RNA sequence: UUGUUAGGACCUAAACUCAAUAACGAAAGUAAUUCUAGUCAUUUAUAAUACACGACAGCUAAGACCCAAACUGGGAUUAGAUACCCCACUAUGCUUAGCCAUAAACCUAAAUAAUUAAAUUUAACAAAACUAUUUGCCAGAGAACUACUAGCCAUAGCUUAAAACUCAAAGGAC
């Protein structure tokens, strides 16, 4: 028995999704593991078809550390929307993907340029009868 | 010959002061945490106020008020009016379980308070009132 | 042949006979570069001295059979043995 | 209430680290159950429902251990190929 | 390409070849050695040993070739440098013994440092978002940082000069006066700048 | 109004962890603590026209009211939602006396005593299969948890329950 049983609306599950993952990571609820990897959440986006939740979490500079993230986030994912549904945040949840989002280190890219920038100064086949005949 | 992460005990003699002060004495800093505002207030061990502050009276307005970082302001505020109050230790009763939780706590270090414990008051009922109604979405 | 059932007769006889060379060297107990410059003869060469199809999966098994038989200590028997299945590379 | 306050959910900061006297105090409220009770306590959860999910984390839990046990049962057996050859 | 993928583009680079071998790096020894047994590309027509020739003077002269007509574009560089050499010599002459000291003769001297001062650390791509065109901030390459200082020069003289003036005579006052850093591409310079402070709030919408 | 109170009052409502437990009861149902009363022998299965019970929701009268809350009102939403979301508040959920007798009231398994071999997946999926005993029930589908009759503190209800009619299907597991 065991081993056979083992618009405005995106907008709403988007925003409500990412409000609702962020305190899931802040918490070793999913692991301690989870926890210590500190990971910031930049946006949900739930498909139209609601086939698939993305989460996009702010990459880092280390490859090593960003692959790392990533085995460990993934592996989580499916145990983390346990928790929506347990808790009573949605009621039905997607299954949950886990993207990159290098953005943020671009963000803090375009800061350091620019303040060194220079601005300047201001049926006859199927039956037998054929056979039969011959 | 360890450091012991439980609090000294009520009543009894310790040979742990912070500057010149007993645990007793060490003001308070209340920061309650909820999902939409992060509120802090600091006080005497004899109950009396000395600080306030809160993501609204920074000026973070509607979700804005309810972030980490405004949760953060929000401390370093805390600690700008109490050190001028005369306060340099600090115990942290750190209740709801909010987004600035620890933010708050952040800002208060970077505002120049010592804080020597951390205590959580989260109200869990045994049993209590019924809670709302699971959201339908 | 004893192996005819098998399907791979020459295959396997080939594999029976460098294993138990393992065996006797193993049992019975230098620099292993006698040759250099040289490479395990492809998949296509050794079908051919087989003269039998072989499989990628068959392919690999033989080669990390013989290299075992290279880590051992290798009397001049053996050195004669691997060199038929070494071939010289390019120059 | 009529407790004494400080001595419950406290812990002490080591040399200024603020930061690690946060971090054991989650762990001390997660090992101890709070955050989830306190995570799921915010809407009601009817009756049926919570049989329903307390019997499939148990039986989650069975599973898991099971599986887990399996695969340290047969972990001395990976080992270098002693037959190599045949 | 005609070239197999194990092709090694070529090093013409004189002393190199001729340095001591204890002088080489152990990393350029390995090189050396691996390059033995390999296949290495033919160099090119514009690609020689010669002690005058600077790769940026001779990228500039290829964005300035139109169909391929090299002997034009050549000519028009050489032109220039001398038309700049020519108007220093000028100057020179014509100054004090204070003046003559600051005044630079030295043409590829000043080509490259006016290259250099009409160069953007920072950029602006334009991105579409909720049905308008947002551009953002970016950050450039150090190749996309080149390549725009270089294309700036060759259009501000190609287009807005008058209709009987040369590119060796506008191109020589261009670099002469972006040079010191007054010129018009050098406004440009400062616009692509400009404009990124106004945006720097609005770098969040890049995806790539 | 908010935060704090090692201040006062109140004792409304519900019983964290234990519970990764599987106990009790005929079923419904029952897990804060203490005390009092209390479950027990009919050989066994087999009962209605009798007796006694029966979650939730609902009615009657007098109380209670922390919080939740159909509904109602205000705020958003949209090409527009009486929706989903936010705030306020009510019937109601609680108590003490009466009534209502309904759930996928299902472990969808009637209750008992067997056996594990009959060289038995005896469809398939569920939950290995099969034998004996006693009662209840079923006999293609829609018409039909309907009409009518009868019983009933119920009065749109509850239980009991057809025919004409029309078709060659309806239905189940894969
Ligand atoms: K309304
Ligand atoms: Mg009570
Ligand atoms: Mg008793
Ligand atoms: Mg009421
Ligand atoms: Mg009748």
């Amino acid at each position: 028995n065991l081993l056979k049983k083992f618009s405005i609306r995106l907008r709403v599950l988007n925003g409500l999704l990412y409000k609702s993952l962020t305190e899931l990571l802040c918490t070793p609820q999913v692991s301690q593991e989870v926890y210590d990897l500190n990971v910031e959440l930049s946006k949900v986006s739930v498909t139209s078809d609601f086939s698939a939740c993305r989460v996009y979490w702010k990459t880092g500079v280390s490859a090593e550390q960003n692959k790392h993230t990533e085995s460990v986030l993934q592996r989580s994912a499916a145990y983390m929307r346990h928790l929506l549904i347990s808790q009573q945040t949605l009621r039905n949840v997607p299954p949950i993907v886990f993207v990159q989002d290098k953005r943020d280190l671009v963000l803090a890219e375009v800061d350091r340029l620019l303040a060194e920038a220079d601005f300047g100064p201001p049926h006859r086949d199927a039956s037998p009868r054929s056979f039969l005949l011959g | 010959s360890r450091f012991s992460l439980y609090p000294p005990v009520p009543g009894q003699e310790s040979s742990l002061q912070w500057a010149g002060m007993k645990f007793e004495d060490v003001p308070i800093a209340h920061i309650k945490a909820t999902y939409n505002n992060t509120q802090i207030q600091v006080v005497s061990a004899t109950n009396a106020s000395l600080a306030r502050a809160s993501c609204g009276t920074e000026g973070f307005r509607n979700a804005k008020k309810g972030t980490g970082i405004a949760a953060q302001t929000a401390g370093i505020a805390a600690a700008a009016k109490a050190t001028g109050k005369g306060v340099t230790h600090i115990r942290v009763v750190v209740k709801g379980m909010g987004p600035g939780r620890w933010s708050a706590i952040k800002g208060l270090t970077m505002g120049g308070l010592e804080v020597i414990s951390i205590t959580d008051n989260t109200p869990v009922p045994h049993x209590g009132c019924r809670p709302r109604k699971a959201r339908r979405l | 042949h004893f192996l005819f059932y098998t399907g791979k007769q020459s295959y396997y006889s080939l594999m029976h006979d460098v294993y138990g060379k393992v065996m006797q060297l193993e049992k019975h107990r230098a620099e292993s570069r006698d040759l250099i410059g040289s490479r395990w003869l492809i998949k296509e060469e050794l079908e051919e001295m087989l003269v039998e199809k072989l499989s990628d999966e068959d392919y690999a098994q033989f080669i990390r059979l013989l290299e075992k038989l290279l880590t051992l200590p290798c009397g001049p028997a053996e050195e004669e043995f691997v060199q038929r299945f070494r071939r010289s590379v390019t120059i | 209430a009529k407790h004494l306050k400080f001595i419950a959910r406290t812990v002490m900061v080591q040399e200024g680290n603020v930061e690690g006297a946060y971090r054991t105090l989650n762990r001390i409220l997660t090992t101890d159950g709070l955050t989830e009770v306190i995570s799921r306590r915010r809407y009601y959860e009817k009756p049926c429902r919570r049989r329903q999910r307390e019997s499939y984390e148990t039986c989650r839990r069975i599973y898991n251990m099971e599986m887990a046990r399996k695969i340290n049962f047969l972990m001395r057996k990976n080992r270098a190929d002693p037959w190599l050859g045949c | 390409s005609r070239y197999a993928p194990e092709f090694r583009e070529p090093l013409i680079d004189k002393e190199y070849y001729r340095k001591p071998v204890a002088e080489l790096t152990e990393e350029e020894k390995y090189d050396q050695e691996l390059k033995k047994t390999q296949f290495i590309k033919a160099a090119a027509a514009t690609e020689t040993s010669s002690v005058f020739a600077d790769p940026v003077i001779s990228k500039f002269t290829n964005m300035m070739m139109k169909g391929g007509n090299k002997v034009l574009a050549r000519s028009l560089m050489a032109q220039t440098l001398e038309a700049v050499k020519r108007k220093q010599f000028e100057k020179y002459r014509a100054a004090s013994a204070e003046e003559q000291a600051t005044i630079e003769r030295n043409p590829y001297r000043i080509f490259h440092e006016a290259l250099k001062n009409c160069e953007p650390v920072i950029g602006l791509v334009p991105i579409l978002k909720g049905g308008h065109f947002y551009q953002v901030p970016v950050p450039l390459a150090d190749r996309r940082r080149r390549f725009l200082a270089m294309k700036w020069m060759i259009t501000e003289c190609r287009e807005n000069k008058p209709r009987r003036t040369l590119m060796p005579e506008k191109l020589s006052h261009e670099l002469l006066e972006a040079f010191h850093n007054r010129g018009p591409v050098i406004k440009r310079k400062h616009n692509m700048h400009k404009m990124a402070e106004a945006n720097r709030a609005l770098a969040h919408y890049r995806w790539w």
